């Protein structure tokens, strides 16, 4: 014979608990990749942006790697 | 290529009565001239410094 429910409060706040946002962590995840790449490709054009990150990717990097020439620059 | 020798007529003939006001040295580098090219273009000429030491 069972004389009551056998249960527990899991830890809350604000409605969310620990289960339900384990859930969510991966999508958070990719949500964090897709503005990370997009904001990447928003500043893609920047100088710096090619300098610092983009032309030191291998392989791919030599892609941001462009000289003018001396005799085309006036500047 | 065509440019260029355009620029050449422009030179030798409609400067003597026609301004080209708009156009600076660097324009022309890139498109028709070298940089030392169009250096040496600009550096013939005498221009309006600013005043010296005693205006
Ligand atoms: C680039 C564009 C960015 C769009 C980002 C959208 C992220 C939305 C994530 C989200 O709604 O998480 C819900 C989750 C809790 O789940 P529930 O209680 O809504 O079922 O919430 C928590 O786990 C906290």
């Amino acid at each position: 014979y069972v004389k009551k429910p056998s249960y527990k409060i899991v830890p809350h706040f604000l409605g969310f608990n620990i289960p339900t946002v384990s859930k969510w962590i991966p999508i958070f995840g990719i949500w964090g990749a897709a503005a990370g790449i997009g904001a990447l490709f928003l500043i893609e054009g920047v100088p710096r942006t090619r300098q610092d990150i983009l032309s030191k990717i291998p392989i791919i990097g030599e892609h941001w790697i462009r000289e003018i020439p001396a005799s085309d620059n006036p500047f | 290529a065509s440019l260029r020798r355009g620029y050449q007529v422009y030179k030798e003939v409609c400067a003597a009565c026609h301004s080209l006001d708009r156009i600076a040295w660097r324009n022309l580098v890139g498109v028709t001239h070298t940089t030392d090219e169009a250096k040496a273009f600009a550096e013939e000429l005498e221009y309006d410094d600013e005043p010296d030491d005693e205006g």
